[PDB]
C-alpha cells in the first residue's frame, strides 16, 4: 500500500573480509511512497485547523472570549497533531519534511493568537482606541491567508521539484 | 468474471492497441498482451499491472513497444512504436489471477479478449 | 459549540486512522466523515459572518 516499486537492480560482487575474499550478489529495490494517505489524514487536518484560526479576525474584537477560545483551541489542535504524529514512527532525531510543514502552521496558527493580543493591547490599553483595532483585523484577513498560502507554495516547490 | 474489449486493429510505421476492461479487476490485477498468427504458436507480447504500473516486455519488442493503463476509465494500451513486418499478427488482451503462475505462459490467464488482427 | 464539534469531527478520523491499514486511496467511510466535517465546518462559517454582519 505505501509503496510502489520504480525499479529493482541485480549486482554481484567480492566481499572482503579478515577471514578471506566471499561472493555477494544484491538484490535491490527503489521505494517511493504514495503521498495519498498523508494529504487524507494529515496534511488537509492540518490545513483546516490552520483555516481555523483566520475565523477569528471576523469575530468581533470585544468578544475576547470567543477570540481566546478558538486560538487557543487552534494552537492545542496543532500541538496534538504534532506530537500524535511521531509515536507512529522511529524516534530519529532530526526533522522531516512533515515536521517542518507543522512547525510551520504552528507559527502561524500562533501568530494568530499573538496578533488577538496585540490588538487587544491596543484596543483597551494603548486613533489607537478606535481604529488601529478594526486595522490589524483588516491587514490580517488576508495577510495571513495570503501569507500561509506563499509558505505552503514554496514547501511543495522545494520538496517536490527539488 | 472480467470482460475485455480491443480496438487499434486493421493494416498498418507506428500505431496504438487498446483494451478496455469491465467487471472484477480486483481480483485480476495484472493484464497481458499476446499475439498468435498461422503456423506458429501464441506469443507473450509484455505486462501491466493495475494500480501498480510496472512492466516487464518481451525481448522482441523490448525498446520498441510499451504499455500503459487508464485505472479510472480502466484501459490497458500498448504503443505499437516502429513495427516491423514480422509483427503481423492477431494481438490478445488477457487477464491474469492475483495467484496464477508466470507472465509469459498463455495457460495462466482466464478472460480474453477477442482480438485485433494487424498487417504490416 | 461549533469548534467543539470541528475538533469531535477530527476526533473520528484519528480513531480511523488506526483500525485499517494505511491505504492511499479514499474509502466509502472517508467520503461520509468528509461530508460531515463540511457540514460542521460550514456550521462554524455560518456565525464567523453572521457575527460579522451584525456587529458591523
Ligand atoms: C542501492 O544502493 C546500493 C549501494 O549504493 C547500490 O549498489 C550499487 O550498484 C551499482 C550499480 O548501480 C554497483 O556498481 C556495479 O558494480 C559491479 C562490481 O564492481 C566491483 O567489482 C569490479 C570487479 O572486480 C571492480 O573492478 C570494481 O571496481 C572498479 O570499478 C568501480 C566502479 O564504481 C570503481 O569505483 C573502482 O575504483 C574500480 O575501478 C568494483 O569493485 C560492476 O560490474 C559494475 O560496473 C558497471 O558500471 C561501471 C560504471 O562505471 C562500468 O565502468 C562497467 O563497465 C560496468 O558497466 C558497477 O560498477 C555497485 O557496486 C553497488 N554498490 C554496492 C555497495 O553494492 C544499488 O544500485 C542501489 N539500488 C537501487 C535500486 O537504487
Amino acid at each position: 500500500p505505501q509503496f510502489s516499486i520504480v525499479e529493482h537492480r541485480l549486482v554481484s560482487r567480492n566481499v572482503v573480509f579478515a577471514t578471506g575474499a566471499y561472493p555477494r550478489l544484491s538484490l535491490s529495490f527503489r521505494l517511493k511512497r504514495n503521498i495519498g494517505y498523508f494529504i487524507l489524514q494529515t496534511y488537509m487536518p492540518s490545513i483546516l485547523i490552520t483555516i481555523l484560526s483566520w475565523v477569528s479576525f471576523w469575530i468581533n474584537y470585544d468578544a475576547s472570549a470567543a477570540r481566546v477560545a478558538l486560538g487557543i483551541t487552534t494552537v492545542l489542535t496543532m500541538t496534538t497533531i504534532n506530537t500524535h504524529l511521531r509515536e507512529t514512527l522511529p524516534k530519529i532525531p532530526y526533522v522531516k519534511a512533515i515536521d517542518m510543514y507543522l512547525m510551520g502552521c504552528f507559527v502561524f496558527v500562533f501568530l494568530a493568537l499573538l496578533e488577538y493580543a496585540f490588538v487587544n493591547y491596543i484596543f483597551f490599553s494603548q486613533e489607537l482606541y478606535k481604529g488601529r483595532a478594526a486595522a490589524i483585523d483588516r491587514w490580517s484577513r488576508i495577510v495571513f491567508p495570503f501569507t500561509f498560502s506563499l509558505f505552503n507554495l514554496v514547501y511543495w516547490l522545494y520538496y517536490v521539484n527539488s | 468474471q472480467v470482460q475485455l474489449v480491443e480496438s487499434g486493429g486493421g493494416l498498418v510505421g507506428s500505431l496504438r492497441l487498446s483494451c478496455a476492461a469491465s467487471g472484477h479487476t480486483f481480483n485480476y490485477p495484472i493484464m497481458g498482451w499476446f499475439r498468435q498468427a498461422p503456423g506458429k504458436e501464441r506469443e507473450f507480447v509484455g505486462a501491466i499491472s493495475w494500480s501498480g504500473g510496472s512492466t516487464s516486455y518481451a525481448d522482441s519488442v523490448k525498446d520498441r513497444f510499451t504499455i500503459s493503463r487508464d485505472n479510472a476509465k480502466n484501459t490497458v494500451y500498448l504503443e505499437m512504436n516502429n513495427l516491423k513486418p514480422e509483427d503481423t499478427a492477431v494481438y490478445y488482451c488477457a487477464a491474469k489471477g492475483r495467484y496464477s503462475g508466470g507472465l509469459y505462459y498463455p495457460t495462466n490467464y482466464d478472460y480474453w479478449g477477442q482480438g485485433t488482427q494487424v498487417t504490416v
